[PDB]
């Protein structure tokens, strides 16, 4: 139910708050993305 | 071979793709046998 | 970079013809010039479409998450 961030390589829904490091549950790979918005988006279909 | 000596961690064997994203310098260590 | 649905010039559907064309080439070992005629792509506006597409998406897919 939900998520927030992600890990570039070991793509795995993560997340945390301030001063919780900036690493991942396993892959040190200190990157991390920010997975989509919930508010669905709409597009002109042309 | 390239390395990332960062505080709060070891020294990761740095790679292009990461140094680019992270704005680091894809460099490496230079060591010489100093004799005294 | 996935096949163009329809031809820029005359709009004739061409989205389906991708896979078919690739076969008439690898399997049925034909020549582009023919494989195209076979798929009903008559004038060059449609021909140029398929004959030229560079299906990059394949290399893209080869990445990971
Ligand atoms: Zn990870
Ligand atoms: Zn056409």
């Amino acid at each position: 139910a939900t998520l927030k961030y992600i890990c570039a390589e070991c793509s795995s829904k993560l997340s945390l708050s301030r001063t919780d490091a900036v690493r991942c549950k396993d892959c040190g790979h200190r990157i991390l993305l920010k997975a989509r918005t919930k508010r669905l988006v709409q597009f002109e279909a042309r | 071979k390239p390395m990332v000596n960062e505080s709060d961690g070891v020294t990761h064997a740095l790679y292009p793709q990461e140094a680019r994203l992270r704005n680091l310098t894809y460099s490496s260590g230079l060591f010489v046998d100093v004799k005294k | 970079m996935i096949v163009p649905v329809r031809c820029f010039s005359c709009g004739k559907v061409v989205g389906d013809k991708w896979e078919s064309y690739l076969n008439l080439l690898q399997e049925d070992e034909l020549d582009e010039g023919t494989a195209l005629s076979r798929l009903g792509l008559k004038r060059y506006c449609c021909r140029r479409m398929i004959l030229t597409h560079v299906d990059l998406i394949e290399k893209f897919l080869r990445y990971n998450p």
